């Protein structure tokens, strides 16, 4: 079990931004840093973004413009820009990581943070 | 074709224009950033095993065994996976 940690939820305006920074500690062997998602009222969870491995990254077509990723590893963090943040796109934001360890993969999620826009 | 063995992190990162790979063990896979066309594994077996970035088009797979297998970022999707048993699969990211 490693321990993902989970913040930045709260009203932001549209042209303004915040940042969900993911963060794990324990149990980590040059994993695949956490990525983004968001949950929506039905039970479902769109990809937003990552830049968990090496330095190379997938955005999803639907955040083009929206969310943005960048990784530290030195620090086991990935930072979720998140701007373009228009009125009705709202979500619970989640950290999604994967343990490459010896023992083959594992996943982790934390519960998420509300992110909620501002007008 | 020809009958596949199992091997510990195979992680076979060149491309594959075979057809089939019938015969399939791979524990601890470590397939990464490998783009099959017209590729197919049947009667294979996977634990453990990983996939960072496929680009697969026109392959699927039949009588696939998968176990505690994470995919990350793959083409692989219903349309492109035939019937076969699966447990403990995830899917953390797709391309269209
Ligand atoms: C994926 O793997 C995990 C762990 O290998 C599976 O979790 C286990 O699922 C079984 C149900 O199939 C549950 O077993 C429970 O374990 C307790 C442990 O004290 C025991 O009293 C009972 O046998 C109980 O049924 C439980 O959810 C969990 N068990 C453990 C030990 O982790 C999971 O089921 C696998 N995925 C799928 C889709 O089966
Ligand atoms: C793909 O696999 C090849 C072969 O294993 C890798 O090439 C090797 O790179 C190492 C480390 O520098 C060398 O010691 C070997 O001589 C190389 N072998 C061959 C056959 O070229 C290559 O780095 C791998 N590429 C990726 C993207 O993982
Ligand atoms: C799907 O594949 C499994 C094995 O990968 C087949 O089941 C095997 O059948 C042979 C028959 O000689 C047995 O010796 C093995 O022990 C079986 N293995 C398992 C895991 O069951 C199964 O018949 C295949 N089914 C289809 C429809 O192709």
């Amino acid at each position: 079990q490693v321990q993902l940690v989970e913040s930045g939820g709260g009203l932001v305006q549209p042209g303004g931004s915040l940042r969900l920074s993911c963060a794990a500690s324990g149990s980590i062997f040059n994993m695949r840093v956490m990525g983004w998602y968001r949950q929506a009222p039905g039970e479902q969870r769109e990809s937003v973004a990552s830049m968990a491995s090496g330095d190379k990254t997938t955005y999803a077509d639907s955040v083009k413009g929206r969310f943005t990723i960048s990784r530290d590893n030195a620090k086991n963090t990935v930072a979720l820009q998140m701007n373009s943040l228009k009125p009705e796109d709202t979500a619970v934001y989640y950290c999604h990581a994967v343990d490459l360890t010896r023992n083959g993969p594992r996943v982790y999620w934390g519960q998420g943070t509300q992110v909620t826009v501002s007008s | 074709v020809f009958p596949g063995e199992r091997v510990e992190h195979v992680t076979f990162n060149f491309t594959l224009e075979n057809q089939i790979h019938r015969g399939g063990q791979y524990f601890n896979d470590k397939f990464i950033g490998l783009r099959l066309k017209s590729v197919s594994f049947e009667d294979s077996l996977f634990e453990e095993c990983y996939f960072e970035d496929v680009t697969s088009s026109n392959t699927f797979f039949r009588n696939c065994t998968f176990i505690n297998t994470v995919f990350y970022n793959t083409d692989l999707f219903e349309y492109k996976f035939v019937n076969s048993r699966l447990i403990n699969s995830t899917f953390l990211h797709n391309k269209e």
